[PDB]
RNA sequence: UUUCGGGAAUUCUUCUCUGCGGGAUUCCUUUGUAUGCACAAGGUGAAAUUUUGGGCAACAGCAGGUCUGUGAUGCUCCUCAAUGUUCUGGGCGACACGCGCACUACAAUGUCAGUGAGAACAAGAACGAACCUACUUGAUCAAAAGAGUGGGGAAACCCCGGAAUCACAUAGACCCACUUGGGACCGAGGAUUGCAAUUAUUGGUCGCGCAACGAGGAAUGUCUCGUAGGCGCAGCUCAUCAAACUGUGCCGAUUACGUCCCU
């Protein structure tokens, strides 16, 4: 068989995002076409499917490290910001888009509000991630 | 029964080892089950400042340090029995606290 | 079931040799998989003569403030460079680079002991100088240019191995050796 | 360009100490002239015994010390 | 492939725009349109951002000029615009193509006439 | 039917790798849960794979090796991992084989690299006041 | 250095890409950019097509570097 | 067969924590010795020459600095419309100029948009709360910021401390141009700290970018191994603000291992 973490991270993320787009029941918010992924960026995302890729990356990031919140995920998706004539510093990503991503995955039935504090995968979400991993291995 | 945790803290390494040793000898004399002693990580407080009282000359600094030592001991005894073990002439500069765990 | 290593799992170290008899003890042809080794090669005086030659090339690409300390990037540039060298010459790329190192430095120089006075060049200095001049010539050729660094470095190396004057290193070697003859 | 073998290092010379004086043996052939010949030269880089040299002209000699 | 109507300079809002550039990066040559704004104009006009500006047609130019003139009619939010509550008129608008320079001269004359510190 | 298991460690700068080697049904080497063929970049993967190819893969025939690495950075963690794997094979052969085969593996590792089995003692030098780094003094101006 | 490199690949230079570029040894986006006087962006797109139709063979690939040769 | 729970149950100290100990001595071999004191190369080894890096450091002096650290001080000056003290406002921040020390760059060994893996030193509040933080809410639609439950006397919470250089077989965009390089200067909304933000707070959004700058004359600073250089992170100052300082880790070289030409 196969499971997540036995396959390449990018190929899993790319395959899952393509799955979300084709099934067509995901609830993309309207602000995804207007906003930047974080205030540490300078331009808007250049991939028109950037929201599906972010949702798939969030799902993989909850499979590892269950019980994670929006603040924890914002460290994973942060970057270094260009202040003009001053030195650079690290900024965490905006948590608003991460809040939308978890809400979308909850409406699909893949994420649960977690036991004590954070976010968690459901049994359906765990089944989805491993079946996708086997498809990637088969190619 | 209950479990009593003893915490020993001091500024001087020698006195903290002296106090912990006698607390262990008397506990074994009274035939009590013991956990530890545990040497917790030692912390150092640093302060660095200019040596000159004014602003003249080459800028030189001196750094002062201060070390804190900590040990803990766990006992299985009632409160009255523990007090006899704890009571003796402890050296100056050593703090000993008593707690009951859950 | 051990087998001998090949660089980037592709290029063979078997039969590697230099035709310059005077440099045979200062160019190391030891087999390895990748340039990275993370050793203490500057502890003694001549210990650096046992560092494998392709890694010495990689250490010559981490030069300016933007390039200092980037060894993994230098390894990737060399991997692409060797493939282009093989296409251009149809020979073993490892043999081509040791030929270039054997020719890229002047055998006679003039120093300021005497005006100037002509002296001979130690074999250790000949291999140090060949690597330095070949990397410097390729870095300047790619500064504001459509050509990539791998393409610029490949041309410099194949020209040096042929003794062609189109190489940066060969051109400077002809000037230093000509001036030294004047100050004999 | 003949080849010579360094058999002795006669100290470091010149102002600033970047030149070394050595004596070298012209290996050459086995029966031909310039065989077992010795000569004293100045060398620019770092060198030690048993190093080999490439000599463009084997006719000049270096002044001692 | 090259079309017969490829133009090396396209005239848009009294500005000469270089036709060799990608569409969003040729539209930022208009005063009042930045890189963030130019991408949004292409989205509301239904233009692929991977084309070159020299292939744009006459009907495509009129649409782009109309979006830039009134971005709020095409559902571009107010926080995106460069003059949100005009100190004289109170209306939210976007300024472009030499209205940027005229309004700048108006603002400095406003501060000098009342003799404020900034003006 | 007993458990044949050993544990070793390796260190480079601040990274510490701990390897558990156990006899199993099929060979399997993982680092922090990731199989070796998934490790990136290829340069660092070939560095770790040296602990296998130097002696040969026939000596890892039915061994399951799991490596946990913490501390350090991208490159020092790769170097600590390969040291833990090489030392793990020696420790396993010392416990469940005789001395002739172990000594034959040990000198092959040492003939290739000393740091495959012995840790590098280098550490960062402390910073001093009046200097920007360990050794760089402040800029001096005369006029 | 005017360097008037075209960005849109007219029909005359399309023939040259499909006819003689395959006959070259050591194809690279920068190498045929100046032989045909076209921008590197459309040179790399034109070479990606020939790799799909199996007219040239890929030799070394990376996220930023690609070098081909003849069949 | 693998994988998951920051189920449960036994037993155990490889990794972590630390008070006192061990360990290196030119110890062993061979050179030249110059037969004494020693040296060079190798061996042993975690480490091989002051093991590495710091702290401490004699005697004599300087009319060096500090009377803006003190309830350390002689002499002298002011002392009720005070040179004492407090309160209001302004200034210490003014500028077509000169000099020292920094920060950001001039691009393709790059900029932008994604995705991966992955440190160390630290800090946290005075009848409960004034300090630091996680989580979810705000959200049937922007950043950042309102707000609500909790936790932490700090190996216990933050925290499995998801740092930035870095990597990517990402089939992504740009193509040698003052250009998607650079980001100075300025315009218009809005929020936050504070008793008070204009003469001077600080984040965030759209615009300006048409301001120089395409590698820098004579001169000149620092540096020999986990070093230089590059990269971020803590502490300090602190209600609010770090292009500084004091520390910490990460990536990681070229060259010499010499001399008395200059100082
Ligand atoms: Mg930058
Ligand atoms: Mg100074
Ligand atoms: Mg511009
Ligand atoms: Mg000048």
């Amino acid at each position: 068989g196969a499971s997540l973490k036995d396959v390449s991270a990018w190929r899993w993320i790319k395959t899952a995002a393509r799955h979300f787009k084709q099934e067509g029941k995901i609830f993309v918010p309207n602000c995804t076409e207007i906003m930047k992924s974080s205030h540490g960026r300078e331009r808007a995302p250049q991939n028109p499917d950037w929201y599906y890729i972010r949702c798939a990356a969030v799902l993989r990031a909850i499979y590892l490290r269950p019980g994670v919140g929006y603040g924890g995920l914002s460290k994973r998706f942060g970057n270094k910001k260009n202040y003009g004539s001053r030195p650079e510093h690290t900024v965490t990503s905006s948590t608003g888009p991460l809040h939308w991503a978890c809400k979308s995955l909850t409406k699909l039935g893949l994420v649960e509000p977690g036991a004590q504090s954070g976010q968690r995968l459901t049994r359906k979400g765990h089944k989805f991630a491993d079946s996708l991993a086997f498809q990637v291995q088969i190619r | 029964g209950q479990t009593v945790r003893l915490t020993i803290t001091s500024r001087n390494a020698k006195a903290v080892e002296s106090v912990t040793s006698q607390l262990l000898t008397r506990a074994r004399d009274e035939k009590v089950t013991i956990h530890g002693p545990v040497r917790l990580p030692t912390r150092t407080l640093k302060i660095t400042t200019r040596k000159t009282p004014c602003g003249n000359g080459t800028n030189t600094w001196d750094t002062f340090e201060l070390k804190i030592y900590k040990r803990i001991i766990d006992l299985h005894a009632p409160t009255e029995q523990v007090k006899k073990i704890t009571s003796f002439t402890m050296e100056s500069g050593v703090d000993v606290s008593i707690t009951i765990l859950d | 079931s051990s087998k001998t290593p090949k660089l980037f799992n592709k290029w063979s170290f078997e039969g590697l040799e230099t035709s310059e008899l005077a440099l045979r003890d200062h160019i190391s042809t030891t087999a390895a998989y990748v340039p990275h080794t993370s050793g203490r090669w500057q502890k003694r005086r001549f210990y650096k003569a046992r560092m494998p030659i392709v890694e010495r090339l990689a250490n010559g690409l981490m030069f300016k403030g933007r390039g200092n300390g980037r060894k993994l990037q230098a390894a990737r540039l060399l991997k692409h460079t060797l493939e282009i060298i093989h296409l251009l010459t149809d020979e073993n790329p490892l043999q081509v680079v040791v030929d270039a190192v054997s020719k890229g430095a002047p055998r006679e120089d003039s120093t300021r002991v005497g005006r100037r006075q002509a002296v001979d060049v130690s074999p250790m200095r000949r291999v140090n100088e060949a690597i330095y001049q070949m990397c410097k010539g390729a870095r300047e050729a790619a500064f504001r240019n459509l050509k990539s660094m791998p393409e610029c470095l490949a041309d410099e190396i194949v020209n040096a191995s042929k003794g062609s004057s189109n190489s940066y290193a060969i051109k400077k070697k002809d000037e230093v050796e000509r001036v030294a003859k004047a100050n004999r | 360009a003949q080849v010579g073998l360094i058999i002795k290092v006669l100290g470091r010379t010149g102002s600033r100490g970047n030149v070394t004086q050595v004596r070298v043996r012209l290996m050459a052939e086995a029966g031909s002239p310039d065989y077992n010949r010795t000569i004293v030269r100045n060398v620019k880089g770092p060198c030690k015994e048993n190093d080999m040299l490439s000599l463009m002209e084997t006719e000049r000699e270096a002044r001692r010390l | 492939l090259i079309p017969d109507h490829f133009q090396h300079i396209v005239r848009l809002l009294n500005t000469n725009v270089e036709g060799k550039r990608k569409v969003p990066f040729a539209l930022r040559m208009v005063k009042g349109v930045g890189i963030r704004f130019a991408y949004l104009v292409c989205k509301k006009a239904g233009i692929d951002v991977e084309r070159r500006a020299g292939t744009l047609t006459a009907e495509e130019l009129e649409k782009i000029a109309e979006i830039i003139a009134d971005p709020a009619k095409f559902k571009i939010p107010d926080w995106f615009l460069n003059r949100q509550r005009d100190p004289k008129t109170g209306k939210t608008e976007h300024l472009s193509s030499s209205m940027v320079d005229t309004r700048l001269r108006d603002d400095l004359e406003r501060l000098k006439k009342m003799r404020a510190h900034r003006g | 039917y007993a458990l044949k298991q050993v544990q070793t460690f390796g260190k480079k700068k601040t990274a510490i790798a701990v390897a558990t080697v156990t006899k199993a049904a099929q060979c399997n080497i993982k680092v922090n849960g990731v199989p070796l063929q998934q490790i990136l970049p290829d340069t660092l993967r070939a560095k770790i794979m040296e602990a296998i190819t130097v002696v040969g893969s026939k000596y890892y025939s039915r061994l399951r090796i799991d490596v946990a690495v913490h501390g350090g950075g991208q490159v020092s963690q790769a170097y600590a991992a390969r040291q833990a794997i090489a030392k793990g094979l020696i420790a396993f052969f010392q416990k469940y084989h005789n001395e002739v085969e172990k000594a034959a593996l040990k000198d092959k590792f040492l003939a290739y690299d000393k740091f495959l089995l012995i840790a590098d003692p280098r550490r960062c030098e402390p910073k001093k006041w009046g200097r920007h780094s360990a050794r760089t003094r402040f800029t001096k101006s005369y006029r | 250095e005017a360097l008037q490199n075209a960005v849109m690949f007219d029909k005359e230079t399309y023939d040259k890409l499909r006819s003689e570029v395959p006959k070259y040894k050591l194809i690279t986006p920068s190498i045929i950019s100046d032989r045909l006087k076209i921008a590197v962006s459309i040179a790399a797109a034109g070479l990606k097509q020939l790799c799909r139709e199996k007219l040239i063979r890929l030799v070394s690939c990376s996220s930023k570097t690609r070098v081909y040769t003849r069949i």
